[PDB]
């Protein structure tokens, strides 16, 4: 690629999450952006069905 | 969200090589107090935008535990071992929730990553480590709205080098 | 399909007691060679007919194993232990899939059964065993149509009695 | 609400090792005698690329 | 103490067949709250008397748990599955320790039984169940003297019969 | 070599969570009826600082 | 042999603080193909010389597996998570044998480290990582004589830093 | 301690290992030396009973 000047600096992403934890159904959507080669990213996740979540969000962190 | 990894030391990038088609992943996480969290994910590229579709089934979380009590604290950083099996990649890691007041609750992740390209079109990485720093930076609401950051690095064990030229 | 159990020795029937509302169950089955099969099920009663809705996520099955090679034999009968936890029922069992080469491929089921009735409307069973005999009666069409039989019994350990008056 | 012989029907949807599938099924049994039989049909994703046995406890 | 089992239904008795030479067993028991108890045992026959020599290594039991707090109740009866592997016998079982607060603390036993006779001198049993009823009859002296009873039966799943002629 | 009633004796040595202990035991049972009883005595490391139950399957 | 660790970033050294009395450790390692290896160790200081006393019980290794076939290859480097529990230290890690011809066989270590000093006399480290590079540098004989090297580093996750000041 | 000039550069160690794996009894002795603060060490292990080992030595590496 020659140099970093020719790489995409950032890339956006979108997410839909649907599931059931301990019988509780929920659905989420999310939107984010990251830097593919620097390995950093951030996203915002919104619960659209089954909120407020009756369990810790943390169990979903590696899935979103 | 494995497209966002900084790979060092020349380690091939299985995820970025998988585009434009993309890849899937599948995982069961087993918590030390009996919970299981299983997920399947599809990653696709729609023009310039990545698109994730995630299915989740979790069960057997104890009613008196940090998860169902929503008293989880924050994740410690973690390190995954990643290596080839059956012409795809396997990952495993130990993660740990630092709960309020100091106790850690641990879990074990068991993952398979599957390129949508045939293995013959890919340069497979050797055994290596993937560090993940996951921080839930803003609890905007509840319950309902969260902001999450991640930094990830693919690397070898540089701090304790081989005396034989091994990675 | 837990509505179909013969209970002996006066053991309360958590499943039959749950109608007309019904019940759900959630399970993760861990296989000794690395596979996981997770499921969630809803059981309802629509007039005269029981209705099941099932969601399944399986992962990490080895490509070279009897499951993904579709070279499994048959299930031995199994015995589940069933007991109250968190105001609902927990079950666990070991199952063994007989496979070519005199192999048994074993797995460990971790189940939660949840009545749709409040726990106060229910007579909860004490710790007991549930034997399940599961048989594929016919593979009607390769990979497409099966007929499956089950017989199930809820009981105590009658073969080896207590000397202290315990079930 | 229960009878000595009862029918049942099921719908199953899943992914195993990346393989999507959907089944329907129909059966009958004797709830009090503890016996039952059913026919399961794979309606999407057939023929299944894995042993049906891993679905036995989920029908 | 596997010489003391009532076998029904014609099931061969791997243990009684092993005399006068005897047998050994090895086991790791995993507890759901993180403890492990590993043991090795030698069984011999000295004239008229059976002689056991046992070595035990236990670890990782939580300080706050029923085991290290010495606040356990009693064992439920359990059922082991027993089958041939590697020309010897494997066993596995789930056990449940009833504990204060309506708790059951469960564990998973992984056992290998090894005859001192060559496998060619033995009639190996098919897959079957071994029920074990274990009861502490008296705590004669706190932490120092116990009396323990066991009743054991080797059997098939008689409660839920096959429709295909299987045991 | 087996009789309808047989005695047995055991010696047990172990460490659990760093705690060393040694036991001896003596019992009798009916091998064919599948029943047995024994008395276990802690000879070193008593009183045990953990539940005896974790030793039940090892006697 | 935990006395030989290079701790960076000011992480307290639980092992070196434990002298002159020393410390013990206890571990069960669970292999993915069913083996268990359990150990207990005592570490003491005799004048200027460290003295280790080790007891081992291993079981359930498959006869057809890399271990019992003596076809194990070499260990990959590994990273342990180490953190306080019950006023002592717990460790867990995933290790992986790189077998001849490329497959990895993994295992999960579960350790408790116990100082012979009371916790009140010790500065306990926070959650951190301990990298271990283990190399069997000389197979002098069989079977019978081995030379083994280890380098170890106690550190935080520096490659993927926090954006919040966490370790 | 002021500086590294006041720390022990190396420390020796000795080991005795006794055990049973899959029914096979063995005993080992070992001797080694390491650098406590550099975090490096090496040892020689000798099997004195039950050799040659009928299983891979590797399962003993984290114990010696
Ligand atoms: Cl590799
Ligand atoms: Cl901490």
């Amino acid at each position: 690629h020659g140099s970093a000047s020719f790489l995409k600096k950032t890339m956006p992403f979108k997410t839909t999450i649907e599931g059931t934890v301990n019988g509780h159904y929920f659905k989420c959507t999310g939107k984010g952006e990251g830097n593919p080669f620097e390995g950093t990213q951030e996203m915002k996740i919104e619960v659209i069905e089954g909120g407020p979540l009756p369990f810790a969000f943390h169990i979903l962190s590696t899935s979103c | 969200s494995k497209t966002f990894i900084k790979y060092v030391s020349g380690i091939p990038d299985y995820f970025k090589q998988s585009f434009p088609e993309g890849f899937t992943w599948e995982r069961t996480t087993t918590y030390e107090d009996g919970g299981f969290l299983t997920a399947h994910q599809d990653t696709s590229l729609d023009g310039d935008c990545l698109v994730y579709k995630v299915k989740i089934l979790g069960n057997n979380f104890p009613a008196d535990g940090p998860v169902m009590q929503n008293k989880a604290g924050r994740w410690e950083p973690s390190t995954e071992i990643v290596y080839e099996v059956d012409g795809v990649l396997r990952g495993q890691s130990l993660m740990a929730l630092k709960c309020p007041g100091g106790r850690h609750l641990t879990c074990h992740l068991h993952t398979t990553y599957r390129s949508k390209k045939p293995a013959s079109a890919l340069k497979m990485p050797g055994f290596h480590f993937e560090d993940h720093r996951i921080e839930i930076m803003e609890e905007v609401e509840k319950g309902k709205c969260y902001k999450q950051y991640e930094a990830a690095v693919g690397r070898y064990c540089d701090a304790a080098p081989s005396k034989l030229g091994h990675n």
